[PDB]
């Protein structure tokens, strides 16, 4: 009954670790007490449901605050000038000052200015008014409710699941790819079509008469005749106004692609289009599987047949259908690495194609957008790779995996770390020196030694794709071309203007600051999957502890004999990984931010000249755009950037409070707080007040930890200051 | 110059400043003779 | 313009979530 | 597998698997390693020597 | 020519850095008088740097709108002159380098103290084996047919996978 | 399905896939799988050149048939390595 | 309204998270 | 407390048992060995895991074992 | 030998330490060390500072077996007292003699002694950790 309730071990401990290691292997539901796998599968089931509706919690608040407290029907009249409210400020710290300037966005109290877009996401959808707003907030607490009742329901002895239903791999798949997917995305092609495209041009369909409208004059005759090219007939004109019915056509389906003219992101008639092809493909593809009607596939024959002719891959794909089905963080690693990978597509593809109305004007909210998915993704990245290795040290069977092309993977790791660290040195060792030859060539006086590598491949994608100022004249740049050619008549006309046209972020020119940069970013990305391979494929053991799966994950080491085995354990692998993530995100953010200021500020040859040498990051980047951060707050008065400031150096702090955790380790502090025990016990008056849990230094991954979790929130909190800030000050 | 003072320039260390000195010395002396050499 | 009554029926809602929320949490905790 | 032969350790955990020794003597019963493996390459501990059994080694040079 | 650069030696960037750079080292000569030493090494600097400048503009390099060359590797003999050719040059090096090293390994191996052998290098033999690697493209594709230099895996050592 | 019920699909003992593999298609002879292969290879491209290649798509002249033809080509390969496999296993 | 920032940010960041610590302190101490 | 294991590598030299600094090792009379005895863990409860047994364990790998588990106070080593 | 002491003996000349035990040797269990010196002389303490044994007995109250066994480790490494006895005092007064179990230091082998901890097989042969999830057992 002591707070470990599902560990007897930290029960009977002592010493303050308990409560840390407690609340640390709360979710650890595999390795609790008297765990079974009906049981922990129960759990993790009713987990999701109440983390559902903290996601849909969260949705509701943000659409409440802004519907109650911001300006959005001031904003929707004038988009581009009036800037959007996140939520009032409730402070009894502010001064007259601070009062004065943070009420803005044109209201009467202090306010904050909305970074995330949710203003131009409703917007484009079809949100118009804060009523709107709020009943979407409502909507969204019942959905919170019905699935927290859900969660509790689904634990209880009669509605419990079983394992045999929690391991139906096919329903589970099918009903994903079909509906969640499919009917989802069918179910947002028809919101598009009946609510986002009418308010676009002007008509106002709720759910009063969304029933009596029609989304289009002929209806539903075309599609049932199937001549669907009356739904593209009569596309939106060139000089439509978003959100009124001057330039209007009445296509609801449309293959125009580019941009909107007037508010720079793609037609919702294409994004329409979009989702309802998708979702035929999905729907499709969710009858792949058998679930009880004989016609299907077979996930573990498919597996055990694909093994390729004479062994090439030793056994194929035998055994892997049991592993995955069998081990929860297989399916944990594959999940996360996917959506790692699609988080940074979104963030890749957001700020090329926007798809929210007046949002590429916005500056501020597209670079604090791309800084979180690639801050995520990088995240989702390194956990993809940390359940890999916990799947490898916890659920790997060799037995079932004999000759298996997972055990191959085991069986040539040495060659794969290697080569991964070969690849790596390669690139650090050339881009390092590149950036120091073109630093000192330019500091010498002598920009003209500068190695300057065209990035020709890139530029060559880039022709292929549409662009044409490099004139390499092939593919789509080619006009003749069959790639050219066959699609001309469906989307070329737009996107050939909107890729050529300078104005846009879609395909920005490249140079040799790009070349550098892009095999920087590669270094970070191989150097990360470095460290994180490595401890995937020797978390099981190595030649300096062959015995390493009995330790398990994460143990602090095997001592000081062989030498010394610090970070041993494949967790330290993921803690040291986790650097690198932050420092490729890093590379890779800076980029976009200098690149992006660069082209917004309309002087591209501030990033074409400097960026090719690192004091011009330092200087043309850093330290020319952090000067309205740190004027937040000065001598002379405040801003509404000094919270900005605050923030900034808030990060700094946190950032720096790391660096103790990740040095100074345990046997000082464990000496010290020996120290502090005897004053405390020793001195009158506060020795009748007496703890209970005996004080220890922090335990070695719990310090690991520690630094590493203040590393992370620092960087976080520096960068975002920094990009929302300065965006904002220099636009 | 007994056996063992060349056995000591012979050892690790000694030798490896040797060769890179004559190697940036070869280095430097390309740089003077052709100078600024940003291609072939 | 978002009316005090509606404030306050979204708070009702809120607070049912709430209770089903401490249920939910519970019933995990057994 | 025979004194002063060089034999290939196939102990898995050991730090010479898949590597040559040189037998330097073999025990009269009792030891479940009776072979006494001398090498030239220490392993992390330092030490150059260990215990083998028949099963764990295979010879590739004889004396 | 290619990525829309233009040739260095019509580029009206290119010959604006060189007049600015010349006028900078003009404005610097002020402070020494005629026949110095120091007059006279700038004198040497600014007939090297229109060297420099002339000779980019005559080997044919590619100069963006920054005025600046641009090094095209992408293959084309063209400009092959940029990566192709110092791309073998330094292969053959490092190649050279990585043979001498192996062969004395190899020699070292079967010396009767090779751990002292590696700290003390055996130099006359080792300046043997640097002379000889000059044709390691030969000698490391012999060992290559003859097996004797990718010693067969069943022999390294490997952790419990 | 289960752990339980799936077939013994693994061959990586032997020179070409059980026929088992190949389904509801598992009795069809080579002789069909490649007849049908080879005229749904030349069906379906000649269905793509028309829509893509002879003519220029567009909203106006998309065709559903072609389209359609279009997804025999996939079914083509499927088909061409299925008479392989019934050809190896001798069917 | 503008009334509720006063009653309930002060409530719920002031109040309810010091209960909260506290009943945790008091849970993770018994027995 | 921790888990002290001792695998039939063992060959009786008793460095082990010498570098513990809680007396959680001793030698036992063992029939495999030719010196014929074996480390063994009797008082695991008092082991702390500081693995001095493991440094001075000469095997190719490691015949004396420590796997660390649930903490106590002996573990933890606190005078408090 | 048996299970108590004298709880008597004049202990080392000791002029105090901020080292000892804290109101926990007295709450949940203290140690002693009982040896005996041929001569007074100077010792270090495990606690910081310098003592003097006394001639014949010497009796040691310390908070660690760890304490009371590096004490041990530095009486027969300098001054050859190899006569040393280690006891474990609960608040109830019991006494649990603990170090030389039987009579003689755990190096030297004894053939009444049973073997506690011990794996019929090498390191590398124990079960993988797949084998034993979800069972309270584990790969050792
Ligand atoms: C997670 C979503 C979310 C977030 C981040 C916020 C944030 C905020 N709200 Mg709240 N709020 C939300 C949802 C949210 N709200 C919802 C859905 C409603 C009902 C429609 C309200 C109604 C509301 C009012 C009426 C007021 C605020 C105010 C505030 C501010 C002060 C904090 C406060 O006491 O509010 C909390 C107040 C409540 C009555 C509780 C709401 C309960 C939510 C839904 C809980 C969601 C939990 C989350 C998903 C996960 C757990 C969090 C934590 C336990 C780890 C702050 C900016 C004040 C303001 O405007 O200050 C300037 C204010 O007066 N909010
Ligand atoms: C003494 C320093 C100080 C303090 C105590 C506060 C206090 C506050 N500020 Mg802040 N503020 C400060 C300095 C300070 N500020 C400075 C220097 C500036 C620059 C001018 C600002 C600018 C500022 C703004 C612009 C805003 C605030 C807000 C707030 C309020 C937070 C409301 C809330 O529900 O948060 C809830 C708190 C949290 C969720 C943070 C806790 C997260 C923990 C660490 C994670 C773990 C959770 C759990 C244990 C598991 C609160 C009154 C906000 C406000 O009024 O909202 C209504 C707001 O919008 N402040
Ligand atoms: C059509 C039927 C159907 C549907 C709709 C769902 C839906 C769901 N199931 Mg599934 N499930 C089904 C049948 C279905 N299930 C069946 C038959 C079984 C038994 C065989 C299961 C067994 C099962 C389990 C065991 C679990 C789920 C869970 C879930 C949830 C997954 C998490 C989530 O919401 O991701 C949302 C994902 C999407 C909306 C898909 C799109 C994702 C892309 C990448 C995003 C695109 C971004 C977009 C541009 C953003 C714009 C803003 C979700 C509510 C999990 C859960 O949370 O339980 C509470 C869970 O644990 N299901
Ligand atoms: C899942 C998504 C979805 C939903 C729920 C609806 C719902 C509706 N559509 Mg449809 N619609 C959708 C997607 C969707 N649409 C898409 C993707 C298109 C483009 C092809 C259309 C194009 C369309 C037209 C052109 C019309 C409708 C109409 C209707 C009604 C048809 C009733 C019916 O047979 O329902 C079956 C389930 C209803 C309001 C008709 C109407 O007048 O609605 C009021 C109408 O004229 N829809
Ligand atoms: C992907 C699906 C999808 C999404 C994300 C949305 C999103 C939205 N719709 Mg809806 N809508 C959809 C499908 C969808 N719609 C379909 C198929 C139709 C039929 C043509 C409509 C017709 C429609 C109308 C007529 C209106 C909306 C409106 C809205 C807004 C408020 C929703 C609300 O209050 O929900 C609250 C309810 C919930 C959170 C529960 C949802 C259902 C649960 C999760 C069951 C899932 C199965 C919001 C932008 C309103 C608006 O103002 O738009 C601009 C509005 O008036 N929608
Ligand atoms: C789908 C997402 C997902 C899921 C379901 C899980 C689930 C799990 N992970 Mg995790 N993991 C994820 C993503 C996910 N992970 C990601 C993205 C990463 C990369 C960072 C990791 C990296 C990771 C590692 C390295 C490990 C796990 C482990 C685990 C297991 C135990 C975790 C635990 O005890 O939590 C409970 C944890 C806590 C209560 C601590 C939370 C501390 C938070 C994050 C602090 C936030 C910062 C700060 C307070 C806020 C500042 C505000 C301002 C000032 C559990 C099965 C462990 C495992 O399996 O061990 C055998 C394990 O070792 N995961
Ligand atoms: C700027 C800081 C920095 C630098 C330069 C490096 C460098 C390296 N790290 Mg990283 N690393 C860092 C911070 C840094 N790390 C941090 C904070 C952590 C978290 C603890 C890690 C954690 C870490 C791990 C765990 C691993 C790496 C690896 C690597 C290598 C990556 C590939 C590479 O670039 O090789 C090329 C090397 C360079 C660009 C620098 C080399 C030195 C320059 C060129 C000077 C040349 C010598 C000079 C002439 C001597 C003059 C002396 C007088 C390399 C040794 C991986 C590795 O070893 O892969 C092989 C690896 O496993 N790092
Ligand atoms: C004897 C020379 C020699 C040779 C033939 C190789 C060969 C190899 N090394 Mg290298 N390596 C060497 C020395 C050598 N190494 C030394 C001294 C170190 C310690 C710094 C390393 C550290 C090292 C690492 C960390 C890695 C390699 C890797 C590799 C492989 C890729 C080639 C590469 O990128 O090299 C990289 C070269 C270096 C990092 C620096 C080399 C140092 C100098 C310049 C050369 C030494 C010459 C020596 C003094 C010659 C004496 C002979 C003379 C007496 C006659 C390859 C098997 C990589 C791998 O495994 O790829 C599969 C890899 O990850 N090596
Ligand atoms: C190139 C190397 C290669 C070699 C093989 C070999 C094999 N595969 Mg195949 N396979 C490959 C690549 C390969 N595969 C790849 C890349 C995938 C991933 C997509 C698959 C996926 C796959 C599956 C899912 C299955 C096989 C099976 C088989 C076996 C029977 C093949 C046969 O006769 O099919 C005969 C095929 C036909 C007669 C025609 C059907 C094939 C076409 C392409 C279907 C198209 C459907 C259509 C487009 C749907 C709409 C699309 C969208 C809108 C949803 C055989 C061992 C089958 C088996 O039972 O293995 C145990 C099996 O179930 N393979
Ligand atoms: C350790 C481990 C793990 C983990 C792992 C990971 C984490 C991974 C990741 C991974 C990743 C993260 C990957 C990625 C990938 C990708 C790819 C592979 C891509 C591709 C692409 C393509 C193919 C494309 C193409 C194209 C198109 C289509 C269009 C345009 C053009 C182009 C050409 C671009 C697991 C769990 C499994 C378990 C076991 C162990
Ligand atoms: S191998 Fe280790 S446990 Fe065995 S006798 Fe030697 S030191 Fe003691």
């Amino acid at each position: 009954t002591k707070f470990p309730k599902f560990s007897q071990a930290l029960a009977q401990d002592p010493a303050t670790r308990r409560i840390w290691y407690g609340i640390a292997t709360a979710h650890d539901l595999e390795s609790h007490d008297g765990m079974t796998e009906e049981n922990l599968y129960q759990k993790i089931f009713a987990s999701h449901f109440g983390h559902l509706a903290i996601i849909f919690l969260w949705t509701s608040g943000n659409l409440f605050h802004v519907a109650w407290q911001g300006n959005f029907q001031q904003w929707v009249l004038n988009p581009l000038k009036v800037k959007p409210i996140a939520h009032a400020i409730w402070d009894p710290h502010f001064g007259q000052s601070a009062i004065k300037a943070f009420t803005r966005g044109g209201v009467s109290y202090p306010v904050n200015i909305a970074t995330s877009g949710v203003y131009h996401w409703w917007y484009t959808v079809g949100m118009r008014t804060n009523e709107d707003l709020y009943f979407g907030a409502l909507g969204l607490l019942v959905l919170s409710t019905t699935l927290l009742f859900a969660g509790w329901l689904h634990l209880q002895p009669k509605f419990r699941p079983g394992i045999a239903w929690f391991k139906n791999n096919e329903s589970r798949l099918n009903h994903h790819l079909s509906g969640l997917f499919g009917v989802s995305s069918l179910a947002w092609s028809g919101h598009l079509i009946h609510v986002a495209i009418p308010e676009s041009r002007g008509q106002h369909i709720r759910w009063n008469n969304f029933t009596s409208t029609l989304p289009h004059p002929e209806g539903l005759t075309p599609f049932f005749t199937g001549n669907w090219g009356l739904y593209a007939e009569n596309p939106d004109t060139a000089q439509h106004i978003f959100g009124t019915s001057e330039g209007a056509g009445t296509a609801i389906l449309t293959f125009l692609g580019g941009f909107h003219p007037q508010t720079q992101s793609m037609w919702l008639t294409d994004i329409a289009h979009h989702h309802l092809a998708i979702a035929v493909v999905f729907i499709f593809a969710g009858h792949m599987y058998r679930t009880n009607w004989g016609i299907g596939h077979s996930m573990k024959e498919i597996l055990d047949a694909h093994v390729p002719p004479k062994g090439r891959l030793g056994a194929g794909h035998r055994g892997l259908f049991e592993t995955i089905t069998d081990s929860l963080h297989m399916q944990l690693g594959l999940a996360l690495a996917s959506l790692g990978v699609a988080t940074s597509l979104v963030a890749q593809h957001m700020y090329a194609l926007p798809s929210y109305a007046f949002m590429a004007k916005d500056y501020v909210t597209q670079a604090a957008l791309y800084t979180h998915h690639q801050y995520i993704a990088g995240f989702l990245m390194v956990g993809a790779f940390a359940h890999g290795a916990i799947f490898f040290v916890r659920d790997y069977d060799p037995e079932v995996n004999k000759d298996n092309v997972l055990a191959r993977m085991l069986q040539h790791k040495e060659a794969i770390i290697s080569h991964l660290s070969w690849v790596s040195l390669f690139l650090g060792f050339h881009t390092l020196g590149l950036y120091i030859h073109n630093d000192v060539c330019v500091a010498f006086g002598t920009p003209e030694k500068q190695i300057l590598f065209e990035p020709v491949f890139a530029q060559f994608i880039q022709a292929a794709s549409g662009k044409a100022l490099y004139g390499f004249d092939v593919l789509l740049s080619s006009s003749t071309s069959a790639a050219s050619v066959a699609s001309s008549k469906i989307w070329l006309p737009g996107w050939m203007e909107a890729i050529n046209s300078g104005k846009n972020s879609l395909f920005l020119t490249i140079g040799p600051g790009d070349f550098l940069v892009h095999h920087a970013i590669a270094l970070g990305l191989h150097t990360t999957t470095l460290i994180l391979v490595k401890g995937a494929l020797d978390a099981r053991g190595s030649k300096l502890m062959p015995d390493k799966k009995d330790f398990g994950y994460s143990f602090p080491c095997d001592g000081p004999g062989r030498g010394g085995t610090c970070d041993i354990s494949a967790w330290d692998a993921f803690y040291l990984a986790m650097f690198w993530m932050l420092n490729t995100i890093s590379w890779v953010t800076f980029y976009w931010h200098w690149k992006h200021l660069t082209v917004w500020g309309g002087n591209a040859a501030a990033f074409n000249e400097s960026s090719t040498y690192i004091m011009g990051w330092l200087r043309d980047y850093l330290w020319l755009n952090s000067s309205p951060l740190i004027n937040g707050y000065n001598a002379f008065g405040m801003n509404a950037q000094a919270v900005w400031a605050w923030m900034f150096l808030f990060g700094h702090l946190i950032w720096a409070t790391g660096f103790m955790f990740l040095i100074s380790w345990r046997g000082y502090w464990q000496e010290l707080i020996e120290t502090l025990v005897w004053a405390h016990e020793r001195t009158p008056i506060a020795n009748l007040v007496k703890w209970r849990d005996k004080p220890v230094a922090l335990s070695i991954v719990q310090a690991r930890l520690v630094g590493l979790a203040h590393f992370t929130v620092g960087f976080i909190f520096t960068f975002a200051p920094f990009v929302i800030a300065s965006t904002t000050g220099k636009f | 110059m007994s056996k063992d003072l060349l056995k000591y320039l012979s050892t690790a260390p000694v030798l490896l400043t040797a060769w890179m000195s004559l190697t940036a010395g070869m280095i430097i002396e390309i740089q003077r003779f052709f100078p600024d050499s940003l291609s072939f | 313009m978002i009316t005090d009554s509606q404030i306050f029926f979204a708070l009702c809602i809120a607070l049912t979530a709430a209770v089903l929320a401490i249920g939910l949490g519970r019933q995990l905790y057994v | 597998i025979e004194r002063g032969s060089k034999v290939r350790v196939l102990r898995p955990e050991s730090y010479w698997f898949q590597e040559c020794g040189s037998v330097a003597t073999i025990a009269k019963g009792g030891d479940r390693y009776p072979v006494v493996v001398r090498f030239e390459k220490v392993n992390y501990a330092g030490v150059a020597t260990n215990n083998f059994a028949l099963d764990e080694l295979g010879e590739v040079e004889a004396p | 020519d290619v990525s829309g650069l233009t040739p260095c030696k019509d580029s009206a960037v290119f010959k604006k850095r060189l007049d600015g750079s010349v006028k900078k080292l003009q404005a610097r000569l002020a402070n020494y008088t005629e026949g110095t030493p120091a007059y006279l090494a700038l004198e040497q600097q600014i007939d090297q740097t229109k060297a420099r400048f002339a000779k980019y503009g005559d080997k044919g390099l590619l100069c963006g709108a920054d005025g600046l060359p641009h090094l095209i590797a992408d293959g084309r003999p063209d400009h092959a002159g940029e990566f192709v050719i110092p791309a073998f040059g330094f292969l053959y090096i490092a190649g050279w380098i990585g043979w001498a090293g192996r062969s004395y390994l190899q020699f070292s191996k079967k010396t009767d103290k090779p751990n002292e052998n590696e700290i003390i290098i055996n130099v006359p033999v080792a300046l043997g084996m640097m002379s000889g690697a000059f044709l390691w493209p030969l000698a490391a594709w012999k060992e290559l047919i003859n097996g004797q230099l990718l010693v067969p895996g069943d022999e390294v050592t490997v952790s419990p996978r | 399905v289960d752990r339980s019920e799936a077939a013994d699909t693994w061959w990586g003992d032997k020179d070409y896939p059980p026929s088992i593999v190949l389904g509801i298609g598992k009795d069809v002879p080579s002789s069909i799988f490649g007849v049908t292969s080879g005229l749904a290879f030349a069906i379906g491209v000649y269905c793509v050149a028309q829509s893509n290649l002879v003519n220029i798509l567009s909203g106006s002249t998309v065709n559903g048939f072609y389209v359609a033809g279009a997804l025999l080509v996939p079914y083509s390969w499927g088909l061409h390595v299925a008479a392989w496999i019934q050809k190896q296993n001798g069917k | 309204a503008s009334f509720l920032p006063s009653i309930l940010t002060p409530v719920v960041t002031l109040v309810f998270p010091g209960l909260m610590f506290a009943l945790f302190f008091v849970l993770i101490e018994q027995e | 407390s921790h888990s002290v294991r001792v695998y039939d590598t063992c060959i009786g030299c008793t460095q082990c048992v010498r570098a513990c600094p809680c007396d959680v090792l001793e030698m036992v009379p063992w029939d495999g060995c030719k010196a014929g005895q074996i480390a063994s863990a009797p008082r695991a409860e008092d082991c702390i895991g500081c693995k001095r047994c493991e440094t001075a364990c000469p095997t190719d790998f490691l015949s004396v074992r420590v796997y660390l588990g649930s903490e106590t106070t002996r573990s933890l080593g606190l005078t408090y | 030998t048996s299970d108590v002491l004298n709880l008597q003996i004049p202990t080392p000349t000791f002029g105090g330490s901020t080292g000892g035990w804290l109101r926990a040797a007295e709450i949940e269990e203290k140690y002693a060390i009982t040896w005996t010196s041929k001569k007074e002389q100077i010792f270090e303490m495990p606690t910081s500072g310098a003592a003097i044994m006394q001639k014949g007995e010497n009796l040691l109250y310390l908070a660690k077996k760890e304490q009371c066994l590096a004490l041990s480790t530095q009486l027969r490494t300098l001054f050859k007292i190899s006569d040393y006895k280690i006891y474990r005092i609960f608040p109830n007064s019991e006494v649990q003699y603990l170090h030389p179990k039987d009579g003689v230091f755990p190096e030297k082998l004894n053939e009444g002694r049973i073997g506690v901890g011990n794996v019929g097989y090498s390191i590398g042969k124990n079960p993988n950790p797949v084998n034993v999830k979800f069972t309270g057992k584990n790969t050792f």
